């Protein structure tokens, strides 16, 4: 069973927007009875709660791009290593020739 | 350190969504619908509600930056065992060449050597 993060990523943008409505009725901006006021709040709660479990929940798939992440770079590293060892060769047979 | 820059970006939120959830509840902002003038209220309130939508933007932009979205868990377990083997292939290659050159040094060394003066 994959754990479907592309999913997980769109929650995640949905509790965002949905955050972003029940803010925007809390401040006013949005019209709203009173007797739901306090439920706005409630929302508000329950959503940031629902996200930080999300990105809770992400951090495998993070780690992962940051293993191929430092795999990458250390390989980049150590082709360097050798296209510089490989350049002094080139310039020995410069400064041999002149 | 994105997702938990991200993160890290999202406690500010949650720190001024209760930063303004304070002032609305410590200044009579329900009664809305010493005490602060009607205006600084709205100011006050505008000048928060307004950063609040920029961090919103913000967020977003950094989750579709956010790394490792699209593939798999698989398409990316595979990536890392290649990386690790076309990693072993280029030390291989580092430490022969490493070699090569040590001889070479070794053979530039024994000449230098033999045009000493003094025994």
């Amino acid at each position: 069973e994959s754990t479907n993060y592309q999913y997980k990523i769109q929650e995640l943008r949905k509790l965002l927007k949905s955050l972003l409505l029940n803010y925007l009725e809390l401040i006013g901006v949005l019209s709203i009875n009173p007797d739901m006021y306090e439920r706005k709040v409630e929302n508000i709660r329950t959503i940031l709660v629902n996200i930080h479990h999300l990105l809770n929940e992400y951090r495998p798939h993070q780690s992962r791009e940051s293993l191929i992440m430092l795999l990458e770079e250390q390989l980049e590293y150590k082709r360097g290593e050798i296209r510089e060892i490989e350049q002094v060769c080139k310039q020995v047979h410069d400064k041999l020739t002149s | 350190d994105r997702l938990t820059q991200l993160q890290i970006c999202l406690d500010q939120m949650t720190e001024q969504f209760c930063a303004t959830l304070n002032y609305i509840d410590k200044n009579h902002g329900f009664e809305r619908l010493t005490v602060v003038p009607p205006e600084e209220f709205s100011n006050t309130i505008d000048e928060l509600s307004t950063d609040i939508i920029l961090k919103t933007r913000q967020i977003n932009k950094l989750i579709d930056s956010l790394p490792g979205v699209d593939v798999s868990a698989e398409e990316q377990l595979r990536k890392i065992d290649m990386l690790q083997k076309k990693l072993v292939e280029v030390e291989d290659e580092k430490i022969e060449a490493i070699k090569k050159k040590e001889k070479l040094l070794r053979h530039v060394d024994s000449l230098i050597e033999d045009f000493v003066d003094g025994i």
